[PDB]
């Protein structure tokens, strides 16, 4: 179970479709302890987004027939197994942050890049929360992503993709979460701008796209 | 489209 | 006993939220209340197992591509393996459904064919990725399902039911895929489009049949 | 493409 035994495991995984595995395997490889590469941090992000994306998918669509009688109960129930999968996914990430990830973080763009995997998983914990329940969980994700906002604002360029990343789901944050349009707008132009004033190789392509990323939320919202 | 970052 | 308009429920909603694991078990319980199975339930029983077999051969193609193009390549046949034994499991479920309760309930002549291709079908999955000891038995059982099948769906079945013609698509590739008999297979896919040409459903799988003859020469 | 039938 070497941890590069693992992380090739991981990889054939992937390529099989098989995400549940890939995220088992990088989730063993989290616990033995030590901090992760470029590659490893990747690899974990890809398994458990995929892993979680699923079952958001799923749960969309069972949300949107139960809102369209004992079939609107069946609905309802499904769902709630559905919820179910989902919040044990999503809190078995951010205990492997809280654990292992963020307090080993030397690399402070690490430490930015896990930050916003807390926001991103708060999110996906808020897109489905009902009750006192969501306030709490709002707060942590909003919480995350001011950190690591805080953070990529003293130890990244406007234009480094990771500090772009963060400014996009941090507006999505604000636009689904928050119901803040005008919040959204204007997170997501501020870091557009400064990114566009900055440009002056080889993630070009990522911070672009990101840019591109940036401006349609900006066209949809205004 | 999703708003959010898309890691494949 | 479970509800079964409501597992057929669930398993629609299962269907669309794209998690055929769940319409499995939903459809598997229909089945196990002994019941004849209705259209619509055979059809998602059907639908439910094809994707969830689907996902492993998929998965199972991949990585042993990968294992062919590589201690790497120690660990991609570990990996297959254990896709394999997934399989496995699948598909010895599916088939000793089709033995326990379906094929033995089936009261048309349309449904007992419809269970034996499956049967037909199943026993092939097993034989893509069979050993070779246990994998002479594992096609022969494959080949007598598609056998029984066929001559049901002659005596009973025009030569145009969608049913029958999906039969001798199946059966086709599994002359050529599985036994390595080409002749056979083309003989008994143009033997059935030719049948079917005298007597817009059935013209989709008429078309399989021909691209399929097209690419065998 | 596939060679057996569509049934997914």
């Amino acid at each position: 179970m070497d941890k590069n035994e693992l992380v090739q495991k991981a990889k054939l995984a992937e390529q099989a479709e098989r995400y549940d595995d890939m995220a088992a395997c990088m989730k063993s490889v989290t616990e033995q302890g030590a901090e992760l590469s470029n590659e490893e941090r990747n690899l974990l992000s890809v398994a458990y987004k995929n892993v979680v994306g699923a079952r958001r998918s799923s749960w969309r669509v069972v949300s949107s027939i139960e809102q369209k009688e004992k079939k609107q109960q069946m609905a309802r129930e499904y769902r709630e197994k559905i919820e179910t999968e989902l919040r044990d996914i999503c809190n078995d990430v951010l205990s492997l942050l809280e654990k292992f990830l963020i307090p080993n973080a030397s690399q402070a763009e690490s430490k930015v890049f896990y930050l916003k995997m807390k926001g991103d998983y708060y999110r996906y914990l808020a897109e489905v929360a009902a009750g006192d329940d969501k306030k709490g969980i709002v707060d942590q994700s909003q919480q995350a992503y001011q950190e690591a906002f805080e953070i990529s604002k003293k130890e990244m360029q406007p234009t480094h993709p990771i500090r772009l990343g963060l400014a996009l789901n941090f507006s999505v944050f604000y636009y689904e979460i928050l119901n803040s349009p005008e919040k959204a707008c204007s997170l997501a132009k501020t870091a557009f701008d400064e990114a566009i004033a900055e440009l002056d190789e080889e993630s070009y392509k990522d911070s672009t796209l990101i840019m591109q990323l940036l401006r349609d939320n900006l066209t949809l919202w205004t | 489209r999703k708003l959010s970052l898309q890691e494949r």
